[PDB]
């Protein structure tokens, strides 16, 4: 009859987060319990079997079922191993992890997204005829002080037991093709503090600075001072793409960016315009027109 | 399955000699190191000779060395323990067991019987007058 | 004595890392290889697992696992949980996780609009053909999210490799998986090509000036603009050995400013003494002329 | 029975590598344990050492040798040259080096000021307090003379405690836990003059625009000024460590924007809000701005 | 009597050129073959030993000498391993490796220097009187797409057996062991750095002489500040991807040079305004430097 | 009697000194001699036992002491490993290392700074009366075109063998706390050649090209050429920091790029003085600084 394993999954840390690859680092504990056929434990005690002596007893005859995690990125880094033996035939396998895991992420309201970090458990060789999950318990700690960590864990770990019915299956024949799979999901929100004041704060300042060249009087001035303009936002674009997370789309600071590329460039249009087509009154004075019209497009960039 | 078939014990007359044998069965007999102890009546277990075929370890026992003699038979996958000048003292249940990481070098210090993965039934070995 | 068949199947789960100067790429998947030898009794004349270290032990015993290498992979794969399925009949199935570095042939010279094919080349490392034959392959393969499109199905092949630098035990039977996919350009053509374009269309202002003064002090500022964004545009984009579309776009950049800085001189030195009207009114002829040479540089 | 007392020493050569995102840094040191076990026969009753490979054979035979495990380390640590003394009454001493990541929360907002405490976190990985309890904790911390070339200042020898740790999702549910926290300081000079001096020169630099005589000159000069700034944005968040929050020289950094944007409004309100006439007042605000901006660096 | 070993190394891939610390990464095969004391092999076909068993044979006396890469850095990162022992007594060892190799390295003439990627095989253990390496096998595959390699196989190979001579032993006498030296030149792909580094740059400190175009002393002299940080600007983006040396390269010297130009220049626009018999007469030569100025640049450029 | 141990160590390679964390690597043999109990070996000649083999010789009793670097930061990367067993008893162990060390290093006089690059060995688990360091043998090779190399070695290797005595011990047993250690010293000097050229120099020009802002005329132009001045500074900053080694204190190039806005600083400090401290009025003298700016430049820094 199927194996029923409780398992039980501790997070002690979410982070290494790698935005092109689409992968965090999870370092914590995990747990499975299962009853087999009892045993002659020395003094009827529960026997405690670590690291390099588990492979002794698995070697003698002990069924150690391989869980994998689906979502793991490369072998994960197993820290201490223990195996409690109970007399009665319960088993306890307990190991600390530290893996790179995978999940489809969505870093466009940078940087203002919302992720969910995600582990995938499931039985390598046996299926729901053979082991099935019966329960799993998932133990986040508190952010202490979360002001401090660049994630905010928001939701408790959620859980799910479901079963996977895998397609592709040699050898197995009649049903040996529904497999018991663990799936955690744990939400999470980026700090957008420091991106807010050192990023999306000055870039405003540049922009709204820009659209001071319909100020200057001469035209020779509204020109030359529109490429000082020009290089100030392939400066800070510069500044930005250094320290932002390298994406295969843009963000809500790359989309400022271009804006402001735009403003600058619309600005030189008017500005030529103005004075080869006795400079135009309502033109020359758009420094009202032109700030209101970028707003209204920026409200759009929003919705 | 996994199978140490003892024989050679039974009764014996003060001073005379016995030898003991092993068959081993359902491992591969050279990369272990098969061993004899010992269990008198409402006394712990001992360890009595070990020879290891990897190593050129033997372990003999203070309470039995000068009248024991272990040997291994790849041949035929046995284990001979010949005790010679016996005493009553001598009287126990002699139990074979293999371990595959059991180091007789290390178990002359240890005395830990916690690498033999697999024992014997043990053949009772009576001396009297 | 025929050859072993063996039936392989391949499961892409991830293809990443691209190293554009290495030219490699990582792929994570599993690796199924199943072959029937002779037949077993196994424990209650069911199909037999061994999981990871115990395989070892079955091979130090006698057990004929023969060693399939990647031909193209850099350094030993990650391997994950390793899995042998021993049936009665004698039929083996292996079964492992894998996670390795991948080289191939890769051009990046149209980027970021380069089209690429991730390769898997598979071949038993000791056995030839006349031992080990590959009888079958099979692989198993939200798109706006990732940087890759993958586009088909992934292709396949059985060849047979001859060796000529070693009877006829000279050929190996090698599997070969091909899998296309296309960059997403969408961040390079909104933050690079896209600003890239009004900087050089801004460049061409420099003739609405009126001074010769103005024309050729902002031709300077025009001129560090461009070194600012050919930095800009060299610490992200990837390290090659040779010049992409964007690299192009940047040193027709230097030439259209330079260009200009020798027509704003040539104007106002070469004359009866006066400013060519021509040449002064270039406003139109300069971005036409590159413009020109701009669709030359696509053909 | 009786819980097996354990007494432990750790000794700190080198605490480096600090990753300020991760929250992590290294430490390389050494581990001792002593406790008494069941006695031995040793070699002419004289302690017996056991190295290295040979460690793990002296388990197999039985040898009880419980695994303590760091619980704040991130990934399993690089343990060097380990031994056993095997002592014929029972006692065994432990002694490893090791070098591992370890994880502690790190509050960086005052940098380059801020002050950290570096903790080790060391417990039975299997055995409770009822099993085997921490007897003792002394920790070895090198002085450092030569701290002015040290990037930490480590202030104080090291704190211990030996605690118990109550286990909710497991009367066996409590382990002895030792706790060592090394308390220290950043070395700010390099940060001193190299990046908080430049700037505030940078940000007085700034208010000379007031000084100039045009209007033309005092816009044209404002926006060569906060381009200066974006430069030297740039070159501090290439040097700085990556932080989810501002620190000191960031904030810094966001008045340097705001002193020259408000100056652009001053600059401009000036000159066109008049009965071109220039508030006397407003633009010989050479004093009322540095002090206005002085005022609110206080706050 | 020594055991006479005969090597064969393919390489499949060389790549990862390290400028400061002069090292390099080698991907391929490494094939040994010796003669030893005839074997019963099963059916008397050759046996095939694979990986994890080689160990296993060594264990029971089978003699596998270790052959040490002189010149790598760090144990080299070993695939597949086999051994091929056949009945006549002949021992076959295969291995795949990647390894990271040291060689001298002079970059100087970056970007068109021309390096050497040196391989040194050598017997850990015995000396040439116990194990003579008798002949050696090189083979590269080529590289038909040169254009997408940074590097360019010149050479098809070069190899050499010397023999190494210790003035230092355990043996208070043979000091002597058989080395294989196999050495592949390779000369660097220049068309990245030519058309993104070098034609820009040449552009620039060209572009930096049109300041004696001005009419006007301050005009002449506020633009040299413009060019001087448009040097700096161009000297951080060549920085930022040329490779870290301990000398400058050809590009790190035209650098120098357009420093060098714009200060000179500086010095000129100064000199002709403040040096004359009026309070403001700009020298009619020393203005009219158009001309004279590049050639005097190019002339110091010829030489260098 | 403890067992007398001769050491003799071969560097090959010191390079990737990482500057923050204080590290340098090494790649290099170790040799260690010492005399035990006669043995009986195959035909009475040495013999060799090579890598995994050796372990097999430790589980039968041979005495294989380890040896540790005290100084190595995380376990070194050891390669082929060899035990030659002479039959009168004498044991020689040689192995291939690779390891990241430690030293207190001094970056203060960068781009002139002299390092010394230390090995520090010891016994692991035997004291100086168990077992002893006899003598030490460094050898190092005699670098010739050092001008290729980032680091130049001056002098021979320095050794010295002395007694750690550990105050906090475990056992009690009088007088048994002392571990004999050898130290090596490797004496070296940085190639400054390249931050000469690249840094220095140009900096130098950058500096001096600043007090042009005197030459001008008007005081508009004097004053809005020193912010052009200002964001040459800071471009060159960053153009150093870059590249330039990061540390926690300043180099002698940090100190140049302080000076440089101490200079422009002070600069705008006497346009703005020389153009509004007057009876109505540009000073004479101090507007023609042009000469008194830059020796009081130099003298500070000279003073520096
Ligand atoms: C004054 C001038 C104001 C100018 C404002 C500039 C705003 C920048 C526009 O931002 C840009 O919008 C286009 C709209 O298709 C996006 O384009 C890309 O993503 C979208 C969204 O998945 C896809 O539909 C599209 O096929 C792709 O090209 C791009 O990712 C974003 O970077
Ligand atoms: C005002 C208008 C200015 C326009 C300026 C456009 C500049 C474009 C330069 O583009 C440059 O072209 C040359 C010649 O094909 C290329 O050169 C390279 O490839 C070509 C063709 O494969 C080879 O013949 C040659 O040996 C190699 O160096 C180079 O890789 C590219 O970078
Ligand atoms: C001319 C005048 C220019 C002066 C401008 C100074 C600007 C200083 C901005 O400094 C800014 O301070 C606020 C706290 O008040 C910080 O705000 C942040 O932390 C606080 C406290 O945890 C949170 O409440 C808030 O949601 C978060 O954004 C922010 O990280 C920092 O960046
Ligand atoms: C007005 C325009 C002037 C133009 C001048 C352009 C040349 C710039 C100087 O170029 C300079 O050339 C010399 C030539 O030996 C180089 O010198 C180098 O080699 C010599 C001799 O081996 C070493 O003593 C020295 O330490 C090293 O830097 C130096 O690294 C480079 O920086
Ligand atoms: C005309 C303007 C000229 C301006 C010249 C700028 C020179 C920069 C001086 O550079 C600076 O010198 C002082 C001298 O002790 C150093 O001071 C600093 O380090 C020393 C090192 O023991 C500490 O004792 C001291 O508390 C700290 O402030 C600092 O590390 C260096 O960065
Ligand atoms: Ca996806
Ligand atoms: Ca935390
Ligand atoms: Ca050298
Ligand atoms: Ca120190």
């Amino acid at each position: 009859r199927p194996v029923d394993v409780s398992v039980s999954i501790f997070i002690n840390k979410i982070y290494g987060v790698n935005t092109l690859e689409q992968t965090y680092k999870v370092d914590g504990y995990i747990v499975a319990q299962w009853t087999g056929k009892p045993r002659k434990t020395p003094g009827d005690k529960p026997l405690i079997v670590e690291n390099t002596q588990i492979e002794r007893w698995i070697n003698n005859g002990l069924w150690v079922p391989a869980l994998e995690f689906i979502n793991v990125v490369g072998s994960p880094d197993t820290g201490n191993k223990r195996l409690m033996l109970f007399p009665d035939g319960r088993v306890i396998y307990n190991a600390r992890f530290l893996g790179s895991f995978s999940n489809d992420m969505d870093f466009r309201l940078f940087p203002f997204d919302r992720q969910q970090f995600v582990l995938e458990l499931e039985p390598f060789s046996y299926n729901n005829q053979q082991l099935r999950f019966s329960d799993i318990q998932v133990y986040t700690e508190n952010i202490d002080n979360e002001e401090i960590d660049e994630w905010w864990i928001r939701g408790k770990a959620s859980t799910h037991i479901s079963d996977i019915r895998y397609d592709h299956l040699s050898s197995v024949q009649p049903n040996q093709n529904e497999f018991s799979r663990i799936t955690v999901r744990i939400d999470a929100v980026r700090n957008p503090s420091y991106y807010l004041w050192s990023f999306i704060l000055p870039l405003g300042l540049i922009i709204a600075a820009s659209w001071s060249v319909f100020w200057l009087e001469s035209f020779s001035e509204r020109l030359q001072t529109s490429f000082t303009l020009m290089l100030t936002v392939v400066a800070y674009a510069f500044y930005t793409s250094n320290i932002l997370p390298r994406l295969p789309y843009t963000t809500v600071i790359d989309q400022m960016i271009i804006a402001g590329y735009g403003s600058i460039f619309a600005a030189i249009l008017l500005i030529i315009f103005a004075h080869h087509r006795e400079d135009d009154l309502l033109i020359q004075r758009c420094r009202l027109a032109f700030p209101l019209g970028f707003l209204a497009i920026g409200c759009v960039l929003v919705i | 399955q996994v199978q140490l078939q003892e024989s050679g014990g039974g009764l014996v007359q003060a001073g005379g000699s016995l030898r003991l044998s092993c068959a081993a069965s359902g491992f591969t007999f050279d990369d272990y190191t098969i061993g004899w102890f010992r269990q008198a009546p409402g006394k712990e277990r001992e360890g009595v000779s070990l020879i290891s075929s990897s190593l050129g370890s033997t372990y003999y026992a203070d309470s039995v060395k000068g009248r024991i003699t272990i040997s291994r038979d790849n041949a035929k996958n046995t284990v001979y323990l010949q005790m010679n000048s016996l005493k009553p003292e001598d009287t126990a249940v002699y139990y074979c067991a293999a371990g595959r990481d059991a180091d007789p070098t290390i178990f002359a210090i240890l005395r830990s019987e916690y690498p033999f993965d697999y024992w014997g039934q043990g053949t009772q070995v009576t001396v009297s007058s």
